[PDB]
């Protein structure tokens, strides 16, 4: 087919691989930041459930 | 003119009228911390597949 086919295919491959490398580095940074200070979706460690707390009036008023 | 209460009368919940204001913060609670900023948006596919080493998809 000629040299331009291989040339532009190589350009497309290089663009894909460079984008993948940048995405992997960004993913590493995102994971590190979330694990250090969990405020995104990931690394959300559990917490006791709020809905299982009694709020009805009880025997002792000092609650 | 006093009448002794019947069985079950003193043991039921009664409403009561008062002019004392309702305490808005009885537990003296601090301000609750804000939740995480939940991310919204359409679920686009993964860019260039799984990006797991040499796997294309």
């Amino acid at each position: 087919d000629g040299p331009e086919k291989n040339y532009e295919k190589t350009l497309a491959i290089l663009q894909i691989e460079s984008e993948k490398a940048e995405l992997r580095l960004k993913e590493q940074e995102v994971r590190r930041l979330m694990r250090a200070r969990g405020d995104g979706p990931w690394y959300q460690f559990p917490t006791p459930e709020k809905e299982f707390i009694d709020h009805s009036p009880k025997a002792t008023p000092d609650n | 003119g006093w009448v002794r209460p019947d069985l079950g009368q003193l043991s039921k919940v009664t409403k009561v009228k008062t002019d004392r204001p309702l305490p808005e913060n009885p537990y003296h609670s601090r301000a609750r911390p804000e939740p995480n900023p939940v991310i919204e948006g359409d679920l686009k596919p993964a860019k260039h597949g799984t990006r797991f080493f040499f796997w294309t998809v």
